[PDB]
């Protein structure tokens, strides 16, 4: 293409075409677009790319082709900068000043191309980061003297030490090396009382407000570190607190310069102060902004100008001062009013719709409630404010996860993100009610009385009511609490036996079984009313209403989670413990509800089973509660014992994964109890998994690979992968595990083993690797033998499945190393069987765990390799500890040292830098008893710590080949120094990996410690 | 909307898929709520579906009477068909379309409403 | 034509492009390649204000394929940061990507988004996501795998360029549609190829 000739750099650039390959990328479309941007990609990245910069600079039409030549020196100056001769650095920095220069005195050019200087001003800083002060001492000197000068190049020198501000000292942790850092915020601080002149005789003097403004934006960031009698020794609070905030050019900065002051590091005058400015700042906010009293809902939902962001910080500003100093304001009685009016301001800003700036304000109100919870004599003072507060949080409540309808009466996807909004909500609320109930009750009270006799009624209106309601359980103490629920129900009664239609039922009978589902301790102290509620929700699992039916399910469980013991008892007037009721009518209860609300309901019902501790009596209640699933499944072991055909009607594998399904969710919630279940059908359900698996197999080889995705395969897996659940959650929660051993396991590993390996790998079970992980973890030191087998079946065939690539079977993945960590810690014998080829593929699936990027992987890899170490370790100088180490101890150092420095594996720098350390440690405490050298290559008795150091050197010296031999030998020495202290062993290696990213990086930083 | 002289003869949750024959595998269009609606004028039954929260256009065809529903492989509440005329996104474009439901009987339900709009169409 | 440049960053692998894939063609990308550069994709939404459309600057999220970097910024008229909240590292990153954004666009809408609350063990909480609010950034939970909150970016975004809050997306306009060689064969290969996620809802 035309576009390409500025790739060559053999002729001369033409200017003008790169002007136009800019333009047409920038103001361009299309496919044109997209070959200028891999043009102008490949020529920014050429090597030699910088040596055009002046020419562009100077010759360039297109501000954009300015700046992608700005960005060209940025990754010189950035990465190569040490590498150029001296005239070359002198000729950049030279020409890069005097580009701004001109750039400053053109008022035209200044006004107009903000983008370019800019980035200018934050090149020349990189400049800085490079050269000032041991290079360029009098930077800041001269830069102040010229700022007198123009008030345009004044200004622009505010941006520049805004910038380099930033790039000291908010930026500098993962930039530069520790003892850079320090260097370069010494040299900032030793000049800044020059600075703070010049910045403070602008603010006093100076009228032009793009200069103030740009004066005010560096102090911000001054803010951050300078030292705090910069602030309070001078006039400047007065200035921020009243001058600059009157104007609104220079209003939104000043506010967040003041918000930073209520953060500054006994003195009764730097209170007055403290205080002063406050005073002077909310003075100006009610005459120049707006009053107290105004609507700022209004205000924020009309989003005129930046009226949103104003009222944004107005609010971090009163909840960053108030939650630090408000104790300055609350003793002085003529302070009572600024500390009240600054409170009131903040109600007004909780009202406005704002779901991120509400969890702002909520967030200073818990800071606030729980001080007035236990602080003396404080609570009276924010009584007003307390109030109209907890009007304002009941009439903003949010949906409490349990409330299932919504919008159109109707049900959908969880609303994942108001989780944590409720809980702050009711944290607050809960609070408030403890300050005043009195005040709690009657406003809830008054608001239930206008829903029914009101002019209030809505959805919203009774919804976020009634989740207020419920979300202060707990606050009461139980006889308060137990006439405030009666008057609630009674009303909320009221309102359904009136309200009609689809809507209006499902949204009172979804605020009522809220709001009795979170009073559990009401129930229990009155078992006739919780009967009836047990009942009115068994009549909902009827419902046609979309949402009800699944609520009446859920709140099941919730009342029966808190009050099971009411129902395995027999209560004073009944024939029977109401769970037998149950029980009784469970085919009838349940007929109408779906699957998994069926499973819900069986899981409830072994919650109160289990409360029955007379173990005769609770079995007979887990038989009683398995009648239905069992004689289902002794007919269907009858019929498809003989027809391994109907074992292919898709309505039998139904039936047949609903009941392993239902005996899943009664082991969940009985655990340990739910053995002589278990029992019941263990034998048969495994010879079914045999009879499934063989089905399953038989259909790949009938289909292709294709049938794993059919209907009838899936169904057929699903109950292999539910028998393997209901084994997992058994063995997970068991307590006799001599029965899991003798009883148990022997018939899991025939059934499900030899299965897994032997089916081709698009047909193996993922859940057989998590099944075997609970197996090994509980009593996997009673069958060393059983885990042998595990791994022999599981290990080999697994790695291959995994290892080409890091996306492929991303589950088998995840549970092949949980299942490989837990023999390591649990049977770590297990491994010592293997033979040498196959430990050498557990060495290597470890370290290809390190190379994942997901997390799920990585962190275990990290931990095997740990834990394996030490498992050497344990074993003391013996044989295999002592081959292990000639023949992976470096493997596991440079494996560990490639993912530490490649940039693609910052997520593990934690546990990598652990087991680095420990790798090392082993050395320098000589825990490794023999050389790990070949007798050729060093001199005999060379101390395995010289010989580490001499193979790190060499290591780095041919990975990292831009560092110099004293950057490499400083770096191991100070790394090797450290291996016991493992916050300053991680720092330099945070210095090592700053110093990789540039050439001629300082060997004696890593003295820094 | 220009969907004021029409009338809703069946509405159900759907999920629509698109063949990208050259990858070689389904890609998802579209999942809201699908609409056959017929043309009070013209008497003509299309299918309009559009996406959730953004209200795009996914479908936009007749429900012509050539037109067979056929299985998919992987899926028992799922129909896959060829459509030679379908402007949701501009001029008129051939896709074979898969269009996947919460359950069989939503599914079957659909194929019975699909034929009966068929014969209307005629 | 009304038309806004918006600029997507954010650190590789958060789901930049997957959520401006779903919003082209409403296809979920399960594959993760990775931008090289920038890809620019043109997007228009219908809002009862008109349509409105976005010159989406898909931008790099890896160091090593960032391309012109900070200068895929220019002239940027709003933003999206990205972040994903089953990876820590991502949040902490997002300071970087914000310095580097508002340095060059000094005065524009932004919003952030924690994508991927779809998984199940979500490591950023909730609670500590706080950088927008310093900063005036709009933040939303996002996942562009379930779609949950996935129109939220644009809408804001839509309602602070036209500069009405009351703005609302609307139903396109559905023209009326018009009233066997290779089409066997196509049929055939679509039938047998399995639809993707069949245990979704949908
Ligand atoms: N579970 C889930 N995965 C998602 C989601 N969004 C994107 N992904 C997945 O994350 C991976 C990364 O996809 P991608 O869009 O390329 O991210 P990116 O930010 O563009 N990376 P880069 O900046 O290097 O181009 C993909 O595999 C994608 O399927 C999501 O919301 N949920
Ligand atoms: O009669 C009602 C009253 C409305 N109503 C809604 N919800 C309720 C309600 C809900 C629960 C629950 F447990 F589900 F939270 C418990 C209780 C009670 F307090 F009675 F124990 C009542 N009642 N409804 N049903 C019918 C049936 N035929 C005609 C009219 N209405
Ligand atoms: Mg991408």
């Amino acid at each position: 293409g035309s576009m390409e000739g500025i790739l060559d750099f053999s002729n001369d650039l033409d200017i003008a075409l790169l002007d136009q390959v800019v333009s047409t990328f920038y103001q361009g479309s299309g496919v044109q677009q997209k070959q200028a941007q891999e043009i102008l990609t490949k020529f920014q990245d050429n090597p030699d790319a910088w040596q055009k910069a002046d020419q562009i600079l100077q010759f360039s039409t297109n501000p954009q082709s300015k700046f992608i030549a700005l960005s060209i020196l940025d990754k010189l100056i950035t990465r190569k900068w040490k590498l150029l001769p001296n005239d070359h650095r002198i000729g950049i920095r030279n020409f890069v000043v005097g580009m701004i220069i001109s750039m400053c005195q053109d008022d035209e050019v200044f006004k107009t191309q903000k983008n370019l200087i800019n980035k200018s001003d934050l090149t020349l800083v990189q400049i800085l980061k490079q050269e000032w002060p041991q290079n360029w001492p009098e930077f800041i000197p001269e830069l102040i003297g010229s700022s007198s000068s123009s008030v345009n190049v004044c200004e622009n020198n505010m941006i520049v030490l805004k910038l380099l501000s930033e790039e000291v000292f908010d930026f500098s942790a993962e930039q530069m090396t520790q003892a850079k850092a320090l260097h370069l915020k010494n040299s900032m601080s030793k000049e800044f009382e020059q600075i703070f002149k010049l910045c403070f005789q602008v603010l006093e003097q100076g009228s032009s407000s793009s200069l103030i403004v740009a004066t005010l934006e560096s102090l911000l960031r001054y803010l951050h570190w300078i030292p705090y009698r910069y602030i309070y020794e001078t006039n400047i609070l007065e200035l921020l607190s009243t001058k600059f905030m009157t104007s609104p050019d220079t209003r939104a900065i000043t506010l967040k310069c003041l918000t930073e002051v209520s953060n500054l590091k006994d003195n009764d005058l730097i209170k007055r102060q403290t205080v002063l400015f406050f005073q002077n700042t909310l003075q100006q906010i009610a005459t120049s902004v707006m009053p107290v009293t105004a609507d700022l809902k209004a205000t924020y939902a009309n989003a005129n100008g930046n009226d949103q962001s104003f009222l944004q910080d107005l609010a971090m500003f009163l909840t960053t001062y108030l939650a630090r100093n408000r104790a300055l304001l609350e003793s002085d009685e003529s302070l009572r009013e600024l500390l009240l009016n600054a409170h009131q301001y903040l109600i007004q800003l909780s009202k406005i719709e704002e779901r991120e700036l509400f969890k702002t304000t909520l967030d200073y109100w818990h800071n606030l409630v729980a001080d007035l919870f236990y602080e003396p004599l404080k609570k009276h003072i924010y009584e007003e404010i307390c109030s109209q507060l907890r009007l304002v949080i009941i009439e903003n409540m949010v949906r409490p996860v349990e409330n299932d309808e919504g919008e159109i009466v109707r049900e959908f996807v969880k609303e994942s993100d108001t989780i944590q909004l409720y809980k702050s909500e009711r944290e607050v609320l809960v609070y408030l009610t403890h300050l005043n109930v009195i005040d709690t009750e009657e406003i809830m009270i008054s608001k239930l009385a206008r829903q029914i006799d009101g002019s209030e009624w809505s959805w919203h209106n009774i919804n976020t009511l009634s989740w207020a309601i419920g979300s202060i359980s707990g606050t009461m103490s139980e006889d308060t609490e137990k006439r405030f629920v009666v008057t609630v129900i009674k009303d909320l009664l009221g309102l359904c036996e009136q309200k009609r239609g689809k809507d209006n039922k499902a949204v009172v009978a979804s605020d009522i079984m809220y709001v009795v589902g979170q009073y559990p301790r009401f129930l229990k102290a009155h078992w006739n009313f919780l009967r009836t509620v047990i009942l009115k929700l068994f009549e909902f699992m009827h419902e046609t209403h979309e949402g009800v039916q699944d609520m009446a399910c859920d709140t099941f469980i919730k009342i029966v989670q808190k009050c099971k013991y009411h129902f395995v008892i027999q209560q004073p007037r009944e024939s029977e413990p109401f769970i037998q009721t149950i029980i009784r009518d469970i085919q009838k209860t349940t007929a109408d509800l779906q699957p998994q609300q069926v499973h819900t309901f069986y899981k409830a019902c072994g919650i109160i089973i289990s409360e029955e501790r007379s173990v005769a009596e609770r079995n007979r209640l887990l038989s009683d509660l398995m009648q239905l699933p069992n004689m289902a499944w002794d007919t269907i072991v009858e019929q498809s014992t003989a027809n391994p055909t109907l074992l292919l009607d898709s309505e039998t594998v139904k039936i047949i994964a609903n009941i392993i399904k239902t005996n899943v969710a009664v082991c969940t919630s009985m655990g340990a109890d739910f053995y002589p279940q278990l029992g019941h059908i263990y034998y048969n359900m495994l010879q079914l998994y045999r009879a499934v698996s063989s089905m399953i197999s038989a259909q790949v080889a009938a289909e292709g690979l294709i049938a794993t995705k059919t209907p009838k395969v899936r169904g057929l897996r699903t109950i292999k992968k539910e028998i393997l659940k209901l084994v997992e959650t058994y063995i997970s929660k068991a307590r006799n595990l001599d029965d899991v051993v003798k009883v148990l396991v022997e018939p899991l590993l025939n059934a499900v083993l030899e299965d897994y390996m032997n089916n081709v790998p698009d047909a193996r079970d993922a859940e057989v690797l998590n099944c075997m992980t609970t197996v090994v973890e509980k009593v996997g030191h009673m069958i060393p033998q059983g885990v042998i087998l595990i791994l022999q079946s599981v290990f080999e065939c697994t790695l291959d499945m995994i290892n080409k690539d890091f996306t492929e079977y991303p589950e088998h993945r995840v549970e092949f190393y949980k299942l490989l960590k837990v023999i390591n810690e649990k049977s770590f014998a297990a491994f010592l069987e293997l033979p040498p080829a196959a430990f050498k593929l557990f060495v290597d699936a470890i370290c290809w765990a390190f190379k994942h990027n997901n997390r799920d992987v990585e962190v275990n890899g990290l931990q095997i390799a740990l834990d394996l170490v030490k498992n050497i370790e344990r074993m003391g100088n013996v044989p295999f500890a002592n081959e292990f180490h000639k023949n992976y101890f470096f493997i596991f150092v440079s494996e560990t040292f490639f993912v530490l420095t490649d940039s693609d594996h910052k997520s593990g720098f934690s546990k990598q830098a652990l087991l680095l350390m420990k790798l090392i440690s082993l050395v320098y405490d000589n825990k490794i008893s023999v050389p790990l050298y070949q007798e050729a290559e060093v001199p005999q008795g060379t101390s395995n710590q010289v010989y580490l150091s001499q193979y790190l050197a060499n290591m780095l010296s041919n990975a990292f080949p831009h560092l110099t031999s004293e950057q490499i030998a400083s770096f191991l020495s100070a790394l090797t120094k450290q291996c016991k202290d493992l916050v300053v062993f991680k720092g330099t290696l945070r210095d090592f990996l700053v110093q990789i990213k540039e050439v001629g990086g300082d060997p004696t930083d890593y003295l820094f410690a | 909307t220009m969907e004021e002289d029409e009338e809703v003869l069946y509405k159900v949750r759907a999920k629509l898929f698109r063949f990208d024959a050259d990858a070689k595998e389904w890609k998802e269009r579209g999942t809201g709520d699908c609409k056959f609606l017929k043309n009070k004028k013209t008497n003509k039954v299309r299918i309009l579906m559009r996406r959730d929260k953004t209200l795009k256009i996914c479908a936009n065809h007749i429900i012509a009477p050539e037109y067979t529903l056929k299985p998919n492989v992987g899926s028992d509440r799922s129909w896959v068909y060829a459509c030679t005329a379908d402007i949701a996104e501009g001029e008129a474009e051939a896709f074979t379309f898969a269009i996947r439901f919460g359950s069989k009987e939503n599914a079957d339900k659909f194929k019975e409403e699909f034929e009966k709009a068929q014969e209307i169409n005629k | 034509q009304v038309q806004f440049k918006l600029v997507l960053v954010g650190d590789g692998g958060t789901g930049k492009t997957t959520f401006v894939k779903r919003h082209l063609t409403g296809e979920f990308e399960k594959k993760y390649v990775a931008t090289l550069g920038v890809e620019v994709h043109p997007l228009v939404f219908h809002t009862n204000r008109g349509p409105i459309k976005f010159n989406v600057w898909d931008t790099a999220g890896q160091e090593k394929f960032g391309g012109l970097r900070d200068g895929y910024y220019i002239q940027a008229q709003c933003a999206i940061i990205m972040f994903d909240v089953t990876s820590r590292v991502t949040y902490k990153n997002v300071p970087n990507w914000h310095r580097d954004l508002v340095r060059v666009c000094e005065n524009i809408p932004i919003v952030l988004c924690g994508n991927k609350v779809d998984i199940k063990d979500r490591k950023v909480k909730a609670k500590s996501i706080v950088f927008h609010r310093k900063k005036n950034l709009q933040y939303y939970d996002i996942s562009a795998k379930s779609n949950y909150n996935f129109e939220k970016p644009f809408l804001w975004l839509a309602r602070k360029l036209i500069g009405d809050p009351n703005l609302e997306f609307v139903a396109m306009p559905a023209l009326a549609p018009p009233e066997a060689a290779q089409y066997e064969h196509d049929l055939e290969v679509a039938q047998t190829t399995a639809l993707p996620d069949e245990d979704d809802d949908l």
